[PDB]
């Protein structure tokens, strides 16, 4: 449920009827096989800062 | 800004500088290409609405270094809510004549959706604010971006510890150290998750800056999630101002 822990998603959560979640992710994000990640698919995603994220790669 | 720091330039991408006539008039938050968020007080007193620009990829206002961005602001959207002079629904949506670039330097902030707001970012203790704002009360504004950490109360107990409605939150400190102040307003109230910063809140106003006793008063950006996305769908109408029904 993403009221807990934000459903285990690491950006948006929808719950369904059933024990059943779904996370998704903003634009500019792909969702991962986990089902919880979102990982870049552009240059310059939202919220993420470049020359920091180019520090740690 | 009293008592940050510098934002190293580049670490705070999503940072708007609003001028009129050239003059510094606010803050604003990148959220798209196309698309800033401010504070609807920042715009009481335009007469000009046709000579206000969004400067990106500012950071140190005495000096061009060729990572700025500046464009024509095409529409000022505030909800029908708001009115003059006062706190309430203290949000604008400002459209952009063109896009600007995304470069390491100019990066939107992620509009989060509302649900996870409410659920998860609100409970996410500590959050940053940025701005050339002043640097004390009654001081002179800052020439380099400041940012600030601050950390955000409930209601409940923002009130307890001293009107803050559901559209308001508090966030800072009560020891007259540390606070956002007259010309932050608008600037972004950014908050870290998992590995991603999102918009929550806008810099709005009260009576001073760091006053003992009193917290910074922003703008709750959830409640506004549906209404900007909303406007975001819509095409551009003539005329700057648009006043735009709320909720
Ligand atoms: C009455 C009228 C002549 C006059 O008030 C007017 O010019 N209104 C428009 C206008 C346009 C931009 C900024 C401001 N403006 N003035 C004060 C503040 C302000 C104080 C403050 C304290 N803590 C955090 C943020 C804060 N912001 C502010 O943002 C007003
Ligand atoms: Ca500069
Ligand atoms: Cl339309
Ligand atoms: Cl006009």
């Amino acid at each position: 449920i993403c009221v807990n822990e934000n459903g285990g998603c690491e950006q948006y959560c929808s719950d369904h009827t059933g024990t059943k979640r779904s996370c998704r992710c903003h634009e500019g994000y792909s969702l991962l096989a986990d089902g919880v990640s979102c990982t870049p698919t552009v240059e310059y995603p939202c919220g993420k800062i470049p020359i920091l994220e180019k520090r740690n790669a | 800004i009293v008592g940050g720091k510098v934002c190293p330039k580049g670490e705070c991408p999503w940072q708007v500088l609003l001028l009129v006539n050239g003059a510094q008039l606010c803050g604003g938050t990148l959220i798209n290409t196309i698309w800033v968020v401010s504070a609807a007080h920042c715009f009481d007193k335009i007469k000009n609405w046709r000579n206000l620009i969004a400067v990106l990829g500012e950071h140190d206002l005495s000096e061009h270094d060729g990572d700025e961005q500046s464009r024509r602001v095409a529409q000022v959207i505030i909800p029908s809510t708001y009115v003059p002079g006062t706190t309430n629904h203290d949000i604008a949506l400002l459209r952009l004549h063109q896009p600007v670039v995304l470069t390491d330097h100019v990066v939107p902030l992620c509009l989060p959706e509302r649900t996870f707001s409410e659920r998860t970012l609100a409970f996410v203790r500590f959050s940053l604010v940025s701005g050339w704002g002043q640097l004390l009360d009654r001081g002179a504004t800052a020439l380099e971006l400041m940012v600030l950490n601050v950390p955000r109360l409930m209601t409940q107990d923002c009130l307890q510890q001293s009107n803050i409605t559901e559209y308001m939150f508090c966030a800072g400190y009560s020891d007259g150290s540390k606070d956002s102040c007259k010309g932050d307003s608008g600037g972004p109230h950014a908050t870290h998750y998992r590995g991603t910063w999102y918009l929550t809140g806008i810099v709005s106003w009260g009576q001073g800056c760091a006053t003992v006793g009193h917290f910074g008063v922003y703008t709750r950006v959830s409640q506004y999630i549906e209404w900007l996305q909303k406007l975001m769908r819509s095409e551009p109408r003539p005329g700057v101002l648009l006043r735009a029904p709320f909720p």
